[PDB]
């Protein structure tokens, strides 16, 4: 999806909170505690962040789900 | 010796050089060309003439 | 500009009610200036320079 | 300058705007190459060291 | 760094601007000229 | 021409613009105004502090991009500094407060 | 060797480009056909009266 | 009356004051060299700033009239000044000459 | 940054030419008085006790020559910046504002009630900033850190 | 010849008959059929230009285009500005016409000629009232 | 390079990098190429098509009378392209070809329709790229600048972005492949001098050499000398423009098999005109052309023209005027980029801080947005003004309770669309100025329109976007103000009505008065006649004065062009209700009146002279007109007590003397009033930052402040006196006006606060103190859009309303109960401490306050933060001010932040701050 977001806004509508969730998500993938979840083309993390909100796996939900389940995880 | 023929052209008098300093006579043609102009005729100079 | 004898009118803006009013500025290359210049009500007013 | 052989047309919009389409063939001559000479200066100061 | 908010603006009373300082300069020389050392 | 990192000014700790120094463009007003124009807060952000003003920001993201990491710590810029200093250097007391 | 813009003519009034590709083609022209006669190297009499 | 209360007038009736202006209307007493800078400063707080022979175009002269402030002690201070004709004597060199 | 000791209190520049001065008008004294004082032209009366002179009165040289000969003592008067910040310390800001919502109360004309609410207002915000009026007149002056004036 | 002030309109010069009257019907039907020609003429010509006006502006992308495409309107503003500044004359000119005081040099009650009115039919003055004004015009301007 | 304005003559561009990763996201969602085609201006696309391919296209497109391949079937456009590439037909060539265009009519299925069209090779060719969803009619004509444009926006409309985006690559290409197969270049005989120059030039000379003539005469000073003979050479300079463009358009005489025919002609100069690549009319008039009149320095057209073209050759003289006009018109291009560069930027400082905090602020108020029905037609529609508009209630079908939109829609397209099947007229449409949200805007209020489709996104900083959008044109519009009175669509005449349109006749704020012969004469000030169409919607509309017989009243259906109301301009006739004698009141003879009466028919010329021309004695004597009946006591107007003493003003010919029986409705005294029946246009820049810098025009008209019948004051002091006297409130509004003021009402009238009393310009501070928010609002809005699109530059109007907004800021209170009574203070502050006493038990009182309107300068003044205001306003001043006052700055603001370098409170970073603002304060 490096050409337009317009896909990703149409899932998040704010287009603003839309960049700054693509920003956690593709620090989290950069600093490798976690792997893409896209097959990558040789792409950097910024598209494939991208590509991941696109097709819903991803978002401040299921972002803040995920995040306190490894934190709960991780305390066991 | 210009600024004497400048002078001396714009009251059309055929004396091309005179003395430098300002003789009176010319003060009295110089009222009487500005109350000329005053009067109209006569144009007014532009500042930006060659 | 040379040194001389200039004739300006600085028309138009002279109170805006027209009141065209002239003036001869005599000029030296070095020295102070002589100025007759007019007013509205058409006297003849000198300046130093 | 020189005098060059121009052609007006549209040329796939490589000329686009103002821009100029040239040919190999130019450079192959060396007809606009220009030869800059440029001045380097090294001053050898006394410090207090 | 601290992260700061609401900057305020007030006359300098004697006593801060002396808080601020810390020392006098009595002499108006700036420096040696012989040795640049201030 | 470009320009990386090179040499910077004394007072005003800005890059050096030119050709015999390596230059350093300028981002003026109406550039920033462009960027408000988006809500382009962060390049922004970084723009007037990290990538001109901030010395140990500018070092420290410096050592971050070696380092393969893209973080950032924008700090306070040295021209508002300057400025309280000279503001202070004055009779009139401006502190920053806290809360 | 340039292929120059033709959209740069009307709008930009600088007609007079125009005319002297024209002229300088008709120049070149002439310089080829004196080439041509010198290649072949006619004789004095047909280059003078050319 | 006197030989301001025509000029402050015309300062924002008529936009602006050409330096004759200035120059003539003074009083008699503190024309020291530039004097005048405090009434000129005084009056671009109005809104004048007149060029050299008080040329015209230029529809902003009202941006720069509204950011000069409604304050005028300035009026106040000036009126008093030229309306006591003590000798504004600022450069100490006349002060202590004295 | 460092700091200079002034031995003669100097009056700060912006608190006077600004075109508001608000040392004049928190004084209520016009510009030329203060400009006249400051010069050491004449001298104010700072308390004149049972005297024949307010508090706020200018002199000049011989009134002042006239009146310390025939006036020795209760009588305070001076010049210079010093003058003008030893009686800018004395003047009670609560006080005198107290005095003005007393004349608010008592006053009734158009402009001199409105010239007197506006004083009211002037007064209540300095006393709520917290500010002291003497500071407007420096003793101790900062000196800017050398690196920004370098050498 | 379709070029002049009696050529706009399908009108031809008048002819004052012997014992002719001078201000009559005719002539006055005349006049104003003249004026108001001349005037919905300039009325249409301003649209015109309006709406060239309206086509052509654009941004352009040289300093030295922008004052090519800027130097020919201001002269087609200026003809516009002094025909507006004739349409409040002609304006003017059918007030005296409709009032029924139309013909006569204002300066001196003489009558103004018919074929000067045909010249130039907003004429207000008499030629010689015209010439000694024009002076003092030109004095007072100049 | 058209949204750059770039041009490739050794301009340079800069190039920086993006560092953080929250910075390369920033860049690529909001900031990539690909996202922002549309401009933030207007919705349109911004990408279109430069030159070099609309010309290509263009040629691609054109039709030819005859070529290779007449009247070919081909199977479909592949057949096309292959036939065209082997060289067995012409680019473009007359042929009938089978296509299958796809149709969006389920919702969102493409249904193919496929059929044979007569089109040309070329246009099939072009097809070829064409999307899907787009119906062939696009391309099936010329395809110019215009056409591909709108084939853009519609592909956009339809399709979305990804498919506009690829397309308009596409059309690149495609483009200047083809044009460079055209082969188009221009030669010095391909622009043509019209044959018959020499003649209209033949003629224009003897004219002149007439007028010359007719001048030694002495008919004519020399003024009608120099300007008769400028005129003439205007008109023979448009008339050989016309024909040479005659001569050039449509020369191309081909032959058809047999006989010949006549067509748009192949001449590429004539391409690159036509095709709006580059050229127009005038500069093709400037080569092969006379290139007209010019100017000297002083601004005086110079009496002898040039006659000359490019193509032939000029001559010392014409080249040296030309010289003058060329250098000066560069030299004023530098200074007026300059100046439009400060109006930009006064213009940010104002708005600089708006931005859109909240997300539904829930009020009901709105401004009636119509389609602006200027007189004959409709010169901008509705779907344009209401396009991307939040509506404030429900609209109604023709016929109540029929809700088609329910309240608060954000109005696409489609709702256009089905807006236009129905024929409603006017739509509550919430704008930013009235939304009701303190320190910034909500979404709805705003709307859709950005680079985007959608509704504004929350935290977008809309103030600076604005300021930006109307800054960045203003360099079309010609630097030095102009004016030209023209006002081409005028009322075909002052006096009588024409109806356009078959429709009925409909009446909006009038209260007729049957005459004997029965018509509706008005007798009110403020009424229009509006005409409905056969389905219910406003057509026409027309302003009827006071005083005007009428001759068809309501309801009867009117044909095309029917005169339907007549009056003579200057004259304002006095109007009777009842009928009976007219009665003379305080009218003697040397006193207040000159006796000037005439025969049998009975008419007059009675001047009432005021109190200069009034004797000593007759100083207060308001002559007046009594109604009397037969009997003698005075008849009341209809149902109210008042018997109507019609006080005459000044030269009212009184016609119909003491002795003629007056029918209900016959005029008394004929009136002659020559008011000036003009609205000079006025344009360029600096009318603009006049409008926005709010400053009371020249003699400014006046308005009624309270309603209550009217009467006159101590007389003849050097403004006579207006005393409006409420019939129910308090009498005591005395107003002085001067002599030369005219008035549009009689002394024993009663207005209506805030009807027009004098005629001339009104001040928007008047307009907002007497009508209020609304109408100073839509004044500034059509005042400033009539500038900008006489110059054709398209604004959306939401800008000039954020900005309006912005210049309203500030309020003055007059009742008491917590403030200073007299301090002039933001609304918000006023409007959120008007909760406070409301939410809470005590008025306090209060308290009552007035808007106030400044001008885009002092408005800017008001900042609170005290580092902005230091940052462009004398520092010196606001940095004593606010160190005496022991300021405290939270700077809040865009510009505040920018200086401390922390994170713009707007866009991405409003989340960061809004975070903060819950930290504060909390847990
Ligand atoms: C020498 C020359 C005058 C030549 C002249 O006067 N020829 C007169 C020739 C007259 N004739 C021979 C032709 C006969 C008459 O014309 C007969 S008739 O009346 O015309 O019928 C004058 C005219 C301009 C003068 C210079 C400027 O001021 C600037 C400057 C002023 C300084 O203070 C001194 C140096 C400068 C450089 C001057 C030098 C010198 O002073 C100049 C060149
Ligand atoms: N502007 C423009 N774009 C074109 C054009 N032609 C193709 N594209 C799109 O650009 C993208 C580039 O894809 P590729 O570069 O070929 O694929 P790749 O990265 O794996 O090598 C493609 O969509 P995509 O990136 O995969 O879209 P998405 O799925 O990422 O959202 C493609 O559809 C064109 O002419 N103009
Ligand atoms: N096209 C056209 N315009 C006319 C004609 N006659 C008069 N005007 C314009 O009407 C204006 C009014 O002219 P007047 O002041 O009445 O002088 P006038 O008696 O000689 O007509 C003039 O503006 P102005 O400022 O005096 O012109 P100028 O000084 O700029 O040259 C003039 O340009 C005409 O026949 N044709
Ligand atoms: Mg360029
Ligand atoms: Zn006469
Ligand atoms: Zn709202």
């Amino acid at each position: 999806a490096r050409v337009t977001v317009q896909d990703a806004v149409e899932k998040i509508g704010n287009r603003f909170d839309l960049v700054l969730v693509a920003a956690r998500r593709a620090r989290q993938m950069q600093v490798g505690g976690k792997d893409p979840l896209v097959p990558e083309e040789n792409d950097k993390t910024t598209v494939i962040a991208l590509r991941e909100i696109e097709e819903g796996l991803i978002n401040n939900q299921i972002l803040d789900v995920r995040e306190r389940q490894e934190q709960q995880e991780q305390e066991a | 010796a210009v600024g004497r023929m400048k002078f001396n052209r714009s009251l059309l008098r055929e004396e091309i050089e005179g003395s430098g300093i300002l003789s009176k006579d010319d003060i009295i043609d110089v009222m009487k060309k500005l109350i000329d102009i005053r009067n109209g005729k006569g144009e007014v100079d532009d500042i930006d003439h060659l | 500009r040379s040194p001389g004898v200039f004739f300006d009118s600085d028309k138009g803006k002279t109170h805006s009610s027209g009141k065209v009013l002239y003036n001869a500025r005599i000029i030296p290359y070095r020295g102070s200036w002589l100025d007759f210049e007019f007013d509205p009500k058409d006297n003849l007013f000198v300046r130093i320079d | 300058g020189q005098n060059m052989r121009v052609a007006f047309m549209p040329w796939n919009g490589y000329n686009f705007e103002d821009s100029i389409l040239v040919s190999e063939r130019v450079v192959q001559e060396d007809r606009f190459t220009t030869i800059h000479i440029q001045e380097l200066a090294c001053v050898s100061r006394d410090t207090k060291l | 760094t601290e992260e700061f908010d609401a900057i305020k603006i007030a006359l300098a009373s004697p006593d801060m601007i002396r808080s601020w300082s810390f020392g006098e300069v009595k002499k108006p020389e700036t420096i040696n000229y012989r040795t640049f050392k201030p | 021409h470009a320009r990386s990192t090179g040499s910077y000014s004394l007072v005003t700790q800005q890059p050096l613009g030119g050709k015999a120094q390596f230059g350093g463009q300028r981002f003026g007003e109406m550039e920033v105004w462009a960027l408000e124009a988006y809500g382009a807060a962060y390049t922004l952000q970084e723009m007037l502090t990290v990538k001109s003003d901030d010395v140990n920001g500018r070092t420290k993201m410096y050592k971050n991009i070696v380092d393969g990491n893209h973080q950032m710590e924008p700090g306070m810029p040295e021209s508002f500094n300057v400025l309280l200093k000279e503001i202070r250097s004055l009779g009139i007391n401006i502190e920053l407060e806290d809360e | 060797d340039i292929v120059l813009n033709p959209l740069g003519v009307p709008s930009r009034m600088n007609i007079g480009q125009i005319l002297e590709t024209h002229l300088g083609m008709a120049a070149k022209g002439i310089g080829d056909k004196i080439n041509a006669m010198l290649k072949q190297q006619q004789e004095v009499a047909k280059l003078r009266e050319f | 009356q006197s030989q301001l209360k025509l000029l402050v007038t015309r300062g924002k009736e008529q936009g602006y004051l050409t330096y004759a202006e200035v120059n003539d209307h003074l009083p008699e007493d503190i024309v020291d060299s530039d004097q005048i800078e405090d009434i000129i400063q005084m009056i671009n707080d109005m809104g004048i700033q007149v060029m050299e022979e008080a040329p015209d175009a230029d529809d902003l002269m009202l941006a720069e009239n509204t950011a000069d402030e409604d304050a005028a002690e300035a009026a106040a201070q000036v009126l008093s000044s030229v309306e006591s004709e003590i000798g504004r004597t600022t450069d100490p060199v006349r002060m202590y000459m004295r | 940054m460092g700091h200079i000791e002034l031995a003669s209190p100097t009056a700060h520049i912006w608190f006077l030419k600004s075109l508001p001065s608000r040392i004049g008008l928190l004084l209520d004294m016009p510009l030329r008085d203060i400009e006249r004082v400051l010069y050491f032209e004449s001298y104010v009366v700072i308390e004149g006790g049972m005297t024949n002179l307010e508090r706020q009165q200018i002199l000049t040289e011989e009134q002042y020559l006239d009146a310390l000969e025939e006036f020795g003592d209760e009588f305070d008067a001076k010049m210079g910046a010093e003058a003008i910040q030893a009686l800018l310390k004395s003047m009670d800001l609560e006080q005198e504002c107290e005095q003005l919502r007393e004349e608010l109360n008592e006053t009734n004309s158009e402009t001199k009630r409105k010239k007197l609410t506006k004083r009211i207002k002037l007064l209540e915000a300095f006393v709520q900033s917290g500010n002291k009026p003497e500071w407007m007149i420096l003793t101790v002056l900062p000196v800017l850190p050398p690196d920004l004036r370098p050498l | 010849s379709s070029l002049s002030i009696l050529a706009i309109a399908g009108v031809e010069p008048y002819q004052e008959k012997p014992g002719e009257e001078y201000m009559n019907e005719a002539q006055l039907a005349h006049f104003r059929r003249i004026l108001e020609a001349w005037r919905n003429q300039l009325r249409d010509e301003v649209d015109r230009t309006v709406t060239h006006m309206q086509d052509e502006a654009a941004n352009f992308p040289d300093p030295v285009d922008r004052a090519a495409q800027e130097e020919e309107f201001s002269l087609e503003l200026r003809n516009r500005d002094r025909e507006r500044k004739l349409i409040k004359k002609i304006e003017k000119t059918l007030k005296k016409v409709e009032d029924e005081d139309f013909g006569y040099c204002e300066s001196c009650g003489v009558e103004i000629g018919i074929r000067r009115l045909e010249a130039r039919p907003t004429a207000d003055l008499c030629i010689d009232c015209k010439t000694l004004a024009e002076i003092r015009e030109k004095q007072m301007a100049g | 390079c058209a949204a750059y304005n770039a041009d490739f003559d050794g301009d340079q561009m800069a190039v920086h990098v993006p560092l953080t990763l929250e910075a390369q996201l920033e860049a690529r969602a909001l900031m990539m190429s690909t996202n922002n085609i549309l401009s933030p201006a207007n919705g349109e696309p911004i990408i279109v098509p430069s030159q070099d391919v609309v010309l290509g296209l263009y040629y691609m497109t054109r039709d030819c009378v005859n070529a290779k391949g007449e009247g070919m079937v081909l199977t479909g456009p592949k057949e096309a392209e292959r036939l065209y590439r082997s060289g067995l037909a012409s680019l473009h060539a007359r042929v009938k070809v089978r296509i299958t265009e796809y149709e969006k009519d389920a919702n969102g299925e493409l249904v193919a329709k496929t059929s044979l069209k007569d089109t040309t090779v070329g246009r099939a060719i072009l097809w070829m790229i064409v999307p899907k969803g787009l119906p062939y009619s696009i391309v099936n004509q010329a395809l110019g600048k215009k056409a591909i444009s709108k084939m853009l926006n519609t592909c956009y409309r339809i399709l979305g972005l990804k498919p506009t985006v690829i397309f308009a690559d596409q059309i690149m290409y495609t483009g200047f492949a083809y044009a460079a197969r055209s082969g188009a270049s221009v030669g010095i005989d391909d622009m043509v001098i019209p044959e018959k120059k020499h003649e209209i030039i033949s003629e224009a000379e003897a004219e002149v050499a007439e007028i010359q003539e007719q001048f030694q005469s002495g008919l004519v000073t020399a003024g009608e000398r120099y300007n008769k003979v400028i005129d003439i050479w205007a008109a023979a300079n448009d008339r050989v423009s016309k024909a040479m463009m005659d001569n050039l358009q449509t020369e191309t005489v081909i032959n058809r098999d047999g006989q010949e025919e006549k067509q748009v002609s192949f001449n590429s100069i004539y391409m690159m005109a036509d095709s709006g690549a580059r050229g127009s009319a005038a500069q093709i008039r400037q080569l092969a052309g006379m290139r007209g009149l010019m100017a000297k320095p002083d601004g005086s057209i110079i009496e002898t023209p040039i006659t000359a073209n490019f193509r032939e050759g000029l001559n010392v003289l014409q080249y040296f005027i030309s010289t003058h006009g060329a250098r000066k018109g560069l030299a004023d291009t530098a200074l007026k980029t300059a100046n439009s560069g400060y109006l930009t930027r006064r213009l940010v400082d104002v708005a600089q801080d708006l931005v859109v905090t909240e997300d539904d602020c829930g009020t009901h108020e709105g401004i009636m947005m119509t389609p602006v029905i200027e007189g004959g037609d409709v010169k901008e529609p509705l779907r344009d003004r209401v396009l991307g508009r939040v509506t404030a209630e429900d609209v109604l079908k023709p016929g109540t309770a029929d809700i088609l939109v329910p309240r608060n829609t954000l109005l696409h397209e489609q709702w256009c669309d089905l807006l236009e099947e129905n024929s409603v007229d006017a739509v509550k449409v919430r704008s930013v100025v009235s939304c009701d949200t303190d320190f910034g805007v909500c979404a709805h209020c705003y709307g859709r329109d950005l680079a985007r489709g959608h509704i504004i996104n929350k935290g977008e900083a809309i103030g600076v976007i604005a300021a930006q959008s109307i800054g960045e044109p203003g360099t079309q519009l010609t630097m030095r103000t102009f004016h030209i009175g023209g006002a081409a669509s005028r009322a075909a005449a002052e006096s009588s009505i024409q109806v356009k349109n078959k429709g009925s006749i409909k009446l909006s704020n009038v209260k007729s008065v049957v005459n004997s012969s029965g018509k509706l004469v008005i007798t009110s000030r403020n009424t229009e006649l509006k005409l409905i169409d056969e389905f219910g919607r406003t057509k026409e509309s027309y302003k009827v004065p006071y005083g005007a017989v009428l001759a068809k009243g309501d309801g009867e259906q009117v044909a095309g062009g029917e005169t339907v109301a007549n009056w003579d301009p200057h004259t304002m006739p006095v109007i009777t209700e009842v009928s009976g004698f007219v009665r003379f009141t305080d009218m003697i003879d040397g006193q207040t009146i000159t006796r000037q009466t005439d025969e049998l028919t009975g008419l007059s010329s009675l001047v009432v002279l005021d109190s200069a021309e009034r004797t000593a004695g007759g100083k207060d004597l308001r002559p007046a007109l009594k109604i009397v009946d037969a009997q003698g006591n005075d008849v009341l107007i209809p149902g109210t007590d008042m018997p109507a003493q019609y006080f005459l003003p000044g030269k009212a010919i009184v016609q119909l003397e003491d002795g003629v029986q007056i029918s209900s409705g016959d005029t008394l005294a004929r009136i002659p009033q020559e008011s000036g029946g003009t609205k000079d246009i006025t344009g360029g820049l600096p009318r603009v930052a006049d409008l926005f810098e709010a400053r009371r025009p020249k003699e400014p008209a006046i308005l009624a402040e309270i309603s209550g019948i009217v009467s006159f004051g101590k007389e003849t002091k050097g403004k006579r006196r207006l005393v409006i006297t409420p019939v129910d409130g308090s009498d005591p509004y005395e107003e002085m006006i001067p002599k030369w003021r005219q008035l549009n009402v009689f002394e024993g009238e009663r207005v209506e606060r805030g009807d027009v009393i004098s005629d001339g310009p009104e001040a928007p501070h008047d307009i907002l103190r007497l009508r209020g928010v609304h109408a100073v609002t839509r004044y500034i809005v059509n005042e400033v859009q009539d500038v900008y699109r006489l110059q054709g530059v398209k604004i959306n109007d939401k800008h000039i309303e954020v900005i309006v907004r912005q210049m309203l800021r500030k309020a003055t209170i007059v009742n008491a109960g917590s403030s200073d009574f007299l301090e002039g203070e933001q609304v918000e502050y006023s409007r959120v401490k008007i909760a406070n006493r409301e939410l809470e038990a005590n008025g306090k009182v209060g308290a009552t306050y007035s808007r106030d309107l400044l001008g885009i300068t002092k408005a800017s003044l008001a900042t609170e933060s005290f580092i902005s205001a230091a940052s462009f306003q004398e520092t010196t001043r606001v940095l004593t001010e606010a160190a005496v006052a022991g300021k405290r700055d939270e700077l809040r603001g865009l510009k505040e932040n920018v200086i401390v370098g922390r994170l713009i409170p707007a866009g991405t970073g409003y989340a960061y701050h809004q975070d903060r603002m819950r930290r504060r304060a909390a847990g």
